[PDB]
């Protein structure tokens, strides 16, 4: 739910 | 008489002291799954880590371990178990402190 | 019957949040004088930032 | 008695 490595995907 | 003078010494001890080296400890969860098909009376390695100097551990353990199919309620207690033990790399290689 | 033992999809989930950027935010006076000739009924732009 | 530079020597 926080700010994930590689840009976001869910 | 006269007194004594001091030496220098202590003095020039204490300027040779390294200070110590900050480290950045942090504390995290290292959850690991493991999967394994096994008979009985052999020591099976499960689990296998490696731990640096000034590491902490605190390991909790969740097992399924599933019998194969017996044919008949059979009358003997059979105890699954699990032994931990911690090894110093230096105990399995002579050279271990020679590579550091 | 038995009961199921946990996956570790969620420590290594959180293994791959970055952390936030620390920004040193500051905060000061940018005052700035403008001067200008105009007329009646245009839209002038006298402040750009 | 603390650690000295050059390692340990008494």
């Amino acid at each position: 739910a926080r700010s994930m490595r590689g840009g976001i995907r869910l | 008489f006269g007194r004594k003078v001091p030496s220098n010494a202590k003095s020039q001890h204490n300027f040779s002291v390294i200070p110590s080296a900050n480290i950045q400890r942090s504390v995290f969860n290292r959850s690991s799954g493991y999967k394994t098909t096994f008979d009985a009376g052999y020591l099976i390695p499960v689990f296998l880590d490696e731990a640096l100097p000034g590491d902490t551990f605190h390991l909790k353990t969740s097992v399924l371990a599933r019998l194969s199919t017996p044919v008949v309620p059979f009358m003997d207690n059979l105890r699954l178990d699990i032994q931990y033990f911690s090894v110093p790399y230096r105990l399995v290689w002579d050279n271990w402190q020679k590579f550091n």
